């Protein structure tokens, strides 16, 4: 442990703390087109309802496990949990689940899943709009279910942390069910850059106690390094001073 | 210290062990105690004698502030002895543990990019949790 690994590794951290910060910018250059696009699509969607109310003039709990499973991400599990045990009447409801976690969390109830997914399937929008959405136009034809809802285990700034879910059925009906189903992902993709804006605030302070821990270490073992060094030359030089020692011993305990 | 520090604990450590009928027949256990520093096992004194005995009892002190007791490091801890040092029902009982054990802490700690977990992963989590 010498003082070139200890540059090294203070470089290095120096380098992730630097690079927290273009992440950071590159994340809120993120979240400001993402906000943009869910707004274009908010406006499109209003229009597209208007247009077809113009026109024209049991519920199905869909549930998606986090991405990640962390402290925050089993802490919103067993908050959904709760809110599944609050808010789901098995004998007259039906639950799909995409996810490990909340299709164990439907088997501890012995609620009817409808069908079990891969959780990366809901990172494709479009082909997860263009299955579940004929699913639950069959099923609504067939009049197993007439109320559609959505719960994510994820935090939103808007409910005060709560988790986001919304009500999706009931209220060219494919083409708003899709544009609802893009404007949910939106959703959740907005709260999960904002959430990573702390995250990495909160890197950036692990980076720098660790870059204090790792200083107080080196210094505590050079110290003694140094210390053992001078004693043992000090050592070989006053082995060779001893007769002169004993003799002055001697010589004032002789007398005068 | 000074050079003579291993000697001085090694031709001592060394008058214990398991004896034959004609040399007196006996066994003498040595459970000796060392003290690290802020947790770095590998000091001088600490390593010396990690050479000199067949094995070692880690305690943590972050398991025993967490209410752990006794805080026993099982991943930290090894016998060399083995099965050899237990009965064969104890043997059986417990045959491959340790191993799960230090599978369970390393996955544990390991991160990898898909979100689902292959169900022998999942046993060795669920063993590993109910082994602590």
């Amino acid at each position: 442990m010498k003082r070139k690994d200890v540059e090294e590794k203070k470089q290095n951290l120096d380098f992730y703390h630097n690079y927290i910060d273009i992440s950071k910018i590159k994340v809120l250059q993120k979240l400001n087109e993402e906000i943009a696009s869910l707004n274009m699509l908010k406006l499109q969607k209003g229009e597209s309802h208007y247009l077809l109310n113009r026109i024209i003039n049991k519920e199905l709990y869909i549930l998606i496990d986090p991405k990640k499973l962390d402290l925050f991400s089993e802490a919103l599990l067993r908050k959904l949990s709760q809110t599944v045990k609050e808010r789901i009447r098995p004998d007259k409801d039906f639950v799909i689940t995409v996810g490990t976690n909340v299709d164990n969390i439907a088997r501890q109830l012995n609620l009817n899943i409808i069908d079990h997914y891969d959780l990366d399937l809901f990172n494709q929008i479009d082909d997860f709009a263009n299955r579940i959405g004929e699913l639950v136009d069959v099923g609504l034809n067939n009049k197993i279910f007439n109320y559609v809802s959505l719960l994510i285990a994820q935090s939103s700034t808007k409910n005060n942390g709560g988790l986001v879910q919304e009500r999706i059925v009931p209220f060219f009906v494919k083409s708003v069910f899709k544009q609802e189903l893009f404007e949910f992902k939106s959703i959740s993709v907005i709260e999960e850059l904002k959430i990573e804006l702390q995250l990495l605030d909160e890197k950036k302070k692990r980076l720098e106690e660790q870059k204090k821990e790792l200083i107080l270490k080196w210094n505590r073992a050079r110290k003694e390094e140094a210390t053992l060094q001078s004693t043992l030359l000090f050592s070989a030089f006053k082995v060779k001073n001893q007769k002169s020692t004993r003799d002055e011993i001697l010589r004032l305990s002789k007398g005068k | 210290y000074p050079g003579d520090i291993f000697y001085v604990h090694s031709s001592l450590l060394e008058r214990g062990g398991k004896y034959g009928p004609e040399f007196g027949g006996g066994s003498i256990t040595i459970l000796p105690i060392a003290q690290t520093l802020a947790g770095d096992i590998s000091g001088y004194i600490p390593t010396n004698l990690i050479s000199i005995t067949d094995g070692q009892i880690y305690t943590s002190a972050k398991l025993f502030n967490e209410g752990t007791r006794p805080a026993i490091d099982v991943n930290l801890s090894v016998s060399r002895l083995g099965s050899a040092a237990q009965s064969k029902f104890m043997a059986f009982a417990s045959s491959g543990l340790k191993k799960i054990y230090t599978e369970y802490k390393y996955l544990k700690r390991l991160s990898s990019f898909s979100s689902k977990i292959s169900n022998r992963d999942l046993e060795t989590l669920q063993k590993g949790k109910a082994f602590e």
